[PDB]
């Protein structure tokens, strides 16, 4: 839930 | 990097109806969606700030979230079923060209997708 879903 | 502006979800100016398509979109498809364990990613505006995606508005230019269209739905925005499913279909997009096809969040897409097209071909008279 850090970057919503997003892979870094 | 800043966000834009979240896409309108009121206008008094335009003109309202209910369907029975439109009351079948917020019933059966969004709530169905809506509650899917995969929703979360999707159920408000890419906060890009918040979220450290200074990309995220250079490459998409038509954003669009459940959450808007939700809000879209309970305010009588759309006239027709075809704006609403439209709006769906420009989120998923979004999803596939913004993430890398392999990313966790395009499988989570694709199933909701699945499930969207499963619940549209049950759309009424």
């Amino acid at each position: 839930k850090s970057t919503g879903g997003k892979a870094p | 990097s800043m966000n834009p502006p979240p896409p309108e979800t009121s206008n008094p100016n335009k003109p309202k109806r209910q369907t029975n398509q439109l009351q079948y979109l917020l019933r059966v498809v969004l709530k169905t969606l809506w509650k899917h364990q995969f929703a979360w990613p999707f159920q408000q505006p890419v906060d890009a700030v918040k979220l450290n995606l200074p990309d995220y508005y250079k490459i998409i230019k038509t954003p669009m979230d459940m959450g808007t269209i939700k809000k879209r739905l309970e305010n009588n925005y759309y006239w027709n079923a075809q704006e609403c499913i439209q709006d769906f279909n420009t989120m998923f997009t979004n999803c596939y060209i913004y993430n890398k096809p392999g990313d966790d969040i395009v499988l989570m897409a694709e199933a909701l997708e699945k499930l969207f097209l499963q619940k549209i071909n049950e759309l009424p008279t």
